[PDB]
């Protein structure tokens, strides 16, 4: 009944629609692209004080110039991250260069929606990945920010927020973001919006923040740095 | 008028000590003393005050003019000041004359109107036509229980008290913020866990006009009588002053609606629709608050359980550890327990033990005691009750599947 | 080994136990029980035989004048006339349920004053005709008009602007401004049926219309549409529409039409037979070889899927309106509307509660705004706080009364 | 080769089969693990000794490696299988990396194994949640929990199976550096937590302890009885 | 039908190949009766408009009206049923009456699915008067020879439930 590959009366796939819906349940994540660099922030959403907040990694590195922020079935995000890293290193090994952000996202996206049931593979994926990746990095073209939805659709975006607070996080990003914004201004604006959407009071332990700049590599802010920014924000 | 007709009860201000004692004797004697005083005074003053020039000759005239066997009929489109149309039980439209005794006001269309047998003439109004099948649901002998009788349900009792008692006890507390007091709480939980006990508790300290329903007596066999008995019930409720109507076992008229094929399972649906319409529909609802009890909250049609019609869904669960000891204390008091039958042990073991189980164990325990010819319960008399009261129950997973 | 209990055993058992004053206690309790009965018996339920106007306001006439009213002025019986033989004084009447007859016209009434179809006051004994009776206006049918203005405006109906505009396009403008529908000659759609999950304001918007209907807003009490005797329901609906076609711009609301309407069938007891007949009469009146006129119908249901097709098709109901769950902005506006009368701290962010209440309905938004200051009343404060509201949300919706996913369940991060 | 999509999204964004497996983890036994300053303790509440069952073969605590052990709560057979796959991987990593596995690494492998069983074709989600403890090369004690969903996390302490949340709440209010000041306090801390769920106590809970250098040690019934008396 | 509605066979869509079938059950046999006997074939005195909901049955009905000039006779399924036993009988008896009177006209029994339902019955039979009404209508239809000219056509949104007798031979026989 209702095979995974089925069409609705509107021409809409059922599974792809559901998977996109599941995204809303995930925590918030804000990614802003600026000429000085690209910044990412996220809400850790600590379940319980016993849990070690270090082990909830919502911002990982794909290469020295690429970073990703996740939201959705974090279990599903793992395989997507592994493919991105392998593709980046394979490209370096063959062409002795650094893959561009769009190319990595295109490679990752090509993994999304490559699922089936009959005559596909001995152990192919059955269902779509329910996670929305915010790729951010610096390439020959400068800073780049790409959002990826479960539908395998990636589209460069100036500023975007994903997660349960996406609607309203985007709205706030709309009123503040502008082309000439600097990295620090992006970081602060990102922190405020994350603070507004976050029910729990925002402190230095419940939010992961990272940035990529033309000079420096992918950098994940430490507690000392995080405290400094939220002190003024 | 909206008379706040109470339960016409509480004639027992409640004897404070329950242990046979001369304090009990003296207090009950005081109760009897005042009761006898009342009887004496009423009889004496009935006999005295020689107002025997009574009957107010004039009222005798009125009774004379309104003959014997007066008939009950439904007033209809009123034609003229001194003329109106009536409809007898056979549905025949006579054209009668409203006599002077009748107050021209209070006679609206659809109001039952008295008549003279021979010459149909509106002789007087009747403002008591409550369906004799509906007036039988007014509690007039308040059940004898108090919130202290129930135990171990603090959190689940405060919730009902905050919507059946406080809103009319200190209503300033609510208006001061403007939140409208919650109306209607559904008490859902496993069998034998309270429910009816809390209902009777709230009946006791009513201060209102409790109406009791059954959950099946509403259903009627004549098309429409179903969705008119409920109408009459709530009409009576709103006519009387603040009231709480307990629609017990609402699992009966609550089944999830479906595209049915029978007739009875459509009349019942119409009954539920009438309930929904009136409880929250184009209208209002005065100080009428509805308490619903059910064993299965998953079966009730989403609608009769909505956060505008039935808020504050209480979740009466199977009793927990401390609540078990509390209930044993409350249900073992009036027994002469021995000195080695402390109940601090019978608790635990089985994870399934409800309040009904507790009372059964406590009763088939005294009955067990009355078998060795003793009136002081014993620890063996209690350990021989768990094997005779709690039985026939179902079991669970096979050991090994899990630990 | 359970030997029975002997009579002596019972006797001794009843008397070995602490009863210093217990026989007296039981006796006095019995005396109290038997005394309550005497007290109420002698103070029984009296002074309930009302129905008497105070023969003081009209005390003077409340006398032999009444007898004068009696005796003369013979009580007549109502009856219709199915024919009036022209130039032949004989008339034919059908009383109601008794039988038909041929009647003579009393001298006191001129034949011209008596016509075909009017209600005559036939007398008993010999059925003669007297003072005619005006056309009936049934009590059940006439007890349906709004005759009031419920305290709900459009403003308070938040969270749905497209829905309100759609409803207004058929319930208000096509009657309060015919100009716009002539320049284009667009026939104003008539018949709006409101769907929606259980509790979304489907009845709120219906009530809101009543505050600006500036005409009759007959509210069909569906339960009244069904009565014991056959044909009663069909007559009820016919009188409903006949009174409808007597004023200007009448709107008739059928709240919870699921009760009267349903898929037809002849399997179970021939269906409802009578109920289906009433539904068919309604359908015929709405559409048929008898143009309705200037009467519009609004109907609401929780499940439109269980409606008879001959009633869901356009013509009878044109402008179907989904009433879907509110959006984020809808939720924010709904909270604001059902919070403007609450002693709430100024620093409360209502844009956050909206996100924290996903897939909720308006009734839930209320039950959250309320039961929000209820925790404040529990704490004995006077100005609720944001923490209070958030706790209310967590204790009302999302987790509501059952949260199974909790023990080491944090897979959505 | 049966290749039907067993687990597939459902409206409102959820995976039924993953949820259902989670409840199966709930109905199991209660198992508790706490991370001390220099000691990591696991405990379990035994449903029934049965007075005939040989306690040897019903152990619900096992050693994946000399420096890693775990406790679970859920379908036993699913638990035995998962342990075997972890054991072979631990040796394989030892073979290649030439170093003992890390608790974080093995947790990722086991978690990655479960994640592959929910998404795969013609397969059922593993009905177990595992608590993995061990001392890394640096010596820092580690505690990891894995759910059937494949999500894994690092904890100071937590409880799975029947009577999980209540126990965890007990852990949350009662966990502190002072309680983790001494090894005995940690061990007693565990027992009280299980006693919060299990009734009999002393004879209904099996306890195990792992130290920095010493391998896994299972507390004898006498030792468990002694600690229970000390708490009382 | 005093109002005599104003439909014409250009305000109606797709009604060809069935509009003519109604024509030769309404207008031709009544207008030019002679040439039907010219051969000796009469179009049965009944046409049933079976068709899914809201397909246009009443549309073609009012089309046959207006352009009939024969005092169209109109009825209603639910209207037939009445309260006091036999009142529906009088209604139906008269309805087929006053048809011989004002001889030229055609009767359309809308919502026929209600007045006549499959021959279910109640052991009490107290609520079985509708069956008596339907049998009365059937009798009237039977007592009708093509010599007289008063046609009858009716619509049934659900041909399933109609009593499989109103379609026997000479009662409603032509189907559109
Ligand atoms: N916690 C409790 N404390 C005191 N008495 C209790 C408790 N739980 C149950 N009982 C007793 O159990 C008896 C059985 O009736 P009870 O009112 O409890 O049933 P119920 O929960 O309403 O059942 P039902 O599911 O049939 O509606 C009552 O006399 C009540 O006093
Ligand atoms: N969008 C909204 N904005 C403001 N108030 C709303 C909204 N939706 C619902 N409400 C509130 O919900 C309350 C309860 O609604 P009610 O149950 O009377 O009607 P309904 O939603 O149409 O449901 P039903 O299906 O029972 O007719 C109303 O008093 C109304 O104020
Ligand atoms: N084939 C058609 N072409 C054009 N208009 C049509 C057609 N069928 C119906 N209509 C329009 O539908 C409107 C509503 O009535 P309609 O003719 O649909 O009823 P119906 O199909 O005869 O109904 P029912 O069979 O339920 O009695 C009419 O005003 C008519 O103009
Ligand atoms: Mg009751
Ligand atoms: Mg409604
Ligand atoms: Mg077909």
């Amino acid at each position: 009944d209702r095979g995974v590959n089925t069409f609705s009366p509107e021409g809409r796939l059922f599974q792809v629609e559901y998977a996109i819906e599941a995204i809303k349940l995930g925590s918030t994540a804000i990614g802003i692209q600026t000429s000085e660099g690209v910044c990412l922030a996220v809400e850790k959403r600590i379940t319980s004080p016993l849990m070690e907040p270090s082990s909830i990694e919502k911002i990982v590195e794909i290469d020295a110039h690429i970073g990703c922020a996740m939201s959705g079935l974090i279990a599903d995000a793992k395989t997507l991250i592994d493919k991105a890293r392998v593709e980046t290193q394979n490209h370096w090994f063959t062409y002795n260069e650094t893959m561009t952000v769009e190319s990595v996202t295109q490679a990752v996206s090509n993994l999304a929606l490559q699922f089936g049931e009959e005559d596909a593979d001995p152990g192919a994926m059955s269902r779509p990945f329910g996670v929305a990746l915010l790729f951010g990095g610096v390439d020959e073209k400068g800073p780049q920010l790409f959002h990826m939805d479960p539908s395998g659709t990636f589209v460069q975006c100036d500023a975007r927020a994903i997660g349960s607070a996406s609607e309203g996080a985007q709205s706030s990003l709309q009123e503040v973001y502008h082309k000439s914004m600097t990295l620090k201004e992006a970081i602060k604006s990102s922190l405020i919006i994350l603070k507004q959407v976050m029910e729990e009071k925002l402190n230095a332990t419940n939010i992961e923040l990272a940035t990529v700049q033309p000079g420096q590599n992918f950098h994940m802010f430490t507690k000392e740095e995080l405290e400094e920014v939220i002190k003024d924000i | 008028k909206k008379t706040k007709g109470p339960d016409a009860a509480s004639k027992l201000p409640l004897v404070t000590p329950h242990t046979q004692c001369r304090l009990k004797l003296l207090k009950l004697e005081r109760i009897k003393d005042y009761l006898l005083m009342e009887e004496e005074f009423i009889r004496n003053q009935e006999q005295m005050k020689p107002l025997e020039e009574k009957q107010e000759e004039e009222r005798s005239k009125v009774d004379d003019l309104r003959g014997t066997p007066m008939s009950v009929g439904t007033l209809e489109e009123i034609i003229d000041d001194n003329h109106a149309i009536v409809s007898t039980s056979v549905g025949s439209e006579h054209y009668v004359s409203i006599l002077s005794f009748v107050d021209k006001d209070l006679l609206e269309p659809g109001c039952s109107v008295l008549l003279n047998h021979k010459v149909h003439a509106v002789i007087g109004v009747l403002m008591d036509d409550t369906d004799p099948l509906v007036t039988v649901m007014k509690v007039e002998k308040a059940p004898q229980e108090t919130y202290a009788d129930i135990g171990g349900l603090d959190n689940q009792i405060q919730e009902i008290k905050e919507s059946v008692e406080l809103p009319l006890t200190h209503p300033e507390y609510y208006e001061e913020m403007g939140i409208k007091p919650p109306k209607g709480v559904i008490l859902y939980g496993p069998p034998g866990t309270g429910k009816t006990l809390l209902a009777k508790a709230v009946a006791n300290q009513t201060s209102a006009t409790f109406l009791r329903v059954v959950g099946s007596e509403l259903i009627q066999k004549y098309l429409g009588d179903g969705p008119k008995l409920v109408r009459e019930l709530f009409r009576v409720a709103e006519e009387h002053a603040p009231s709480i109507v307990f629609i017990d076992e609402i699992d009966a008229i609550g089944t999830k609606r479906y595209d049915s094929n029978s007739g009875g399972e459509r009349e019942i649906q119409r009954t539920m629709l009438e309930l929904l319409n009136q409880l929250d529909g184009f209208d209002s609802r005065g100080d009428v608050k509805v308490i619903m009890a059910t064993n299965r909250i998953e079966t009730l049609d989403p609608a009769l359980i909505r956060p505008g019609r039935i808020d504050r869904k209480i979740e009466f669960p199977l009793p927990d550890e401390k609540t078990k000891k509390r209930i044993f204390q409350i249900h073992t008091s009036r027994m002469t327990l021995a000195d080695d039958v402390t109940l601090d042990d019978l608790i635990m073991a089985k994870d399934d033990l409800s309040g009904a189980d507790i009372k059964a164990i406590c009763t088939e325990a005294g009955l067990m005691a009355l078998r060795e010819r003793r009136m002081k319960v014993t620890n063996e008399d209690f350990k021989k009750s768990k094997e005779n009261v709690l039985y026939k129950k179902q079991e669970g997973t096979p050991e090994g599947l899990y630990l | 080994p359970i030997r029975a209990l002997d009579e002596g055993d019972i006797a001794l058992l009843k008397t070995y136990g602490q009863s210093t004053y217990s026989r007296q206690i039981k006796q006095v309790e019995d005396d109290i029980q038997q005394l309550l009965k005497k007290i109420n018996e002698l103070t029984g339920i009296k002074e309930s035989d009302t129905g008497l106007a105070p023969p003081a306001l009209w005390d003077l006439a409340a006398d032999k004048q009444t007898l004068q009213s009696e005796q003369p002025l013979q009580v007549a019986r109502c009856t219709k006339i199915i024919n009036a033989d022209s130039e032949d004084p004989k008339y034919i009447i059908n009383v109601k349920q008794f039988a038909k007859f041929v009647v003579d016209l009393s001298d006191q009434v001129a034949p011209t004053d008596i016509e075909e179809g009017m209600r005559v006051g036939v007398d008993r004994n010999k059925y003669q005709i007297h003072i005619p009776l005006p056309p009936k206006i049934d009590p059940t049918v006439t007890m349906m008009q709004v005759e009031e203005k419920p305290d709900v405006t459009y403003s308070d109906v938040g969270g749905c602007k497209e829905q309100i505009e759609k409803l207004r396009e058929v319930v208000e403008t096509p009657l309060l401004h015919p100009e716009r529908f002539v320049n284009l000659g667009i026939e104003p759609p008539k018949g709006v049926l409101l769907f929606g999950p259980p509790g979304t304001g489907k009845t709120l918007c219906a009530r809101a219309v009543a505050n600006r209907t500036d005409a009759c807003f007959i509210r069909v009490i569906g339960s009244e549409l069904v009565q014991k005797y056959v044909g009663e329901g069909a007559r009820m609906v016919r009188e409903l529409f006949e009174m409808a076609r007597t004023k200007k711009a009448c709107l008739i609301f059928f709240d919870e039409i699921d009760a009267i309407g349903g898929a037809r069938f002849d399997d179970g007891a021939g269906g409802d037979n009578e109920v289906q007949r009433t539904m068919l009469e309604l359908i015929n009146q709405l559409d048929g070889f008898d143009p309705r006129g200037n009467i519009k119908v609004l109907m609401a249901t929780n499940r439109p899927d269980t409606l008879d097709p001959a009633l869901m098709r356009p013509g009878r109901l044109d402008r179907k309106i989904e009433f879907s769950l509110p959006d984020l902005e809808g939720r924010t506006h709904i909270f604001k509307i059902h919070a403007r009368s609450m002693s709430v701290e100024r620093d409360i962010r209502f844009e956050l509660l909206a996100r924290l209440c996903p897939n909720s309905t308006g009734a839930e938004i209320r039950s959250v705004c309320t039961e929000a200051g209820m925790f404040a009343i529990r704490a004995r404060r006077k100005i609720a706080t944001e923490k209070d509201f958030l706790e209310a949300v967590n204790k009302v919706i999302k987790s509501y009364a059952k949260f199974s996913a909790t023990p080491r369940y944090m897979t959505y991060n | 080769s049966y290749d039907r999509a067993i687990t597939v999204f459902s409206p409102d964004g959820h995976l039924f089969q993953v949820e259902y497996a989670q409840e199966a983890v709930k109905k199991g036994s209660t198992a508790v693990g706490v991370r001390g300053r220099d000691i990591v303790v696991l405990g379990v509440e035994k449903k029934s000794v049965a007075k005939l069952q040989d306690e040897r073969t019903v152990r619900k605590i096992c050693a994946l490696d000399d420096n890693v052990c775990m406790a679970f709560a859920g379908l036993t057979a699913d638990a035995r299988i998962v342990i075997n796959r972890a054991r072979v991987e631990c040796q394989s990593h030892r073979l290649t990396v030439e170093d003992p596995v890390t608790v974080e690494y093995i947790t990722r492998y086991i978690a990655s194994l479960k994640q592959r069983y929910t998404q795969s074709n013609g397969r059922r989600p593993f009905g177990i949640s595992a608590l993995i403890v061990g001392f890394d090369f640096d010596g820092t004690p580690r505690l990891y929990q894995t759910d059937p969903s494949g999500t894994y996390h690092a904890w100071k302490a937590n409880a799975i199976g029947r009577g999980a949340k209540s126990v965890r709440e007990f852990l949350e209010k009662n966990y502190t550096d002072e309680a983790i000041e001494t090894d005995d306090l940690t061990i007693k801390l565990v027992i009280k937590a299980l006693l919060e769920v299990v009734q009999s106590g002393g004879k209904n809970i099996e306890l195990a302890v792992m130290r920095r250098d010493q391998s896994l040690k299972i507390l004898n019934p006498e030792e468990i009885e002694k600690y229970v008396a000390e708490i009382e | 039908v005093d109002e005599r509605p104003t439909e014409q066979y250009s305000d109606i869509g797709g009604l060809d190949k069935q509009i003519q079938e109604l024509v030769e059950a309404i207008v031709l046999p009544m207008n030019h009766k002679e040439k039907f006997e010219n051969l000796g074939i009469q179009p049965p005195k009944g046409v049933l408009m079976y068709g899914p909901p809201g397909t246009g049955k009443t549309l073609l009905a009012r089309a046959c009206a207006a352009q009939t000039k024969a005092t169209f006779l109109k009825l209603a399924g639910p209207q037939l049923v009445q309260m006091f036993i036999g009142d529906g009988a009088k209604l139906v008896r008269d309805a087929f009456a006053l048809a011989k009177e004002k001889a030229p006209s055609i009767i359309f029994i809308d919502e026929l699915d209600a007045i006549g339902t499959k021959r279910f019955d109640s052991e009490k039979a107290g609520d079985r008067e509708v069956q008596r009404t339907m049998l009365e209508l059937l009798n009237q239809l039977d007592g009708f020879q093509p010599n007289t000219q008063v046609k009858v056509i009716a619509a049934t949104n659900r041909v399933d439930i109609l009593d499989p007798a109103l379609l026997r031979s000479g009662r409603l026989d032509r189907k559109i």
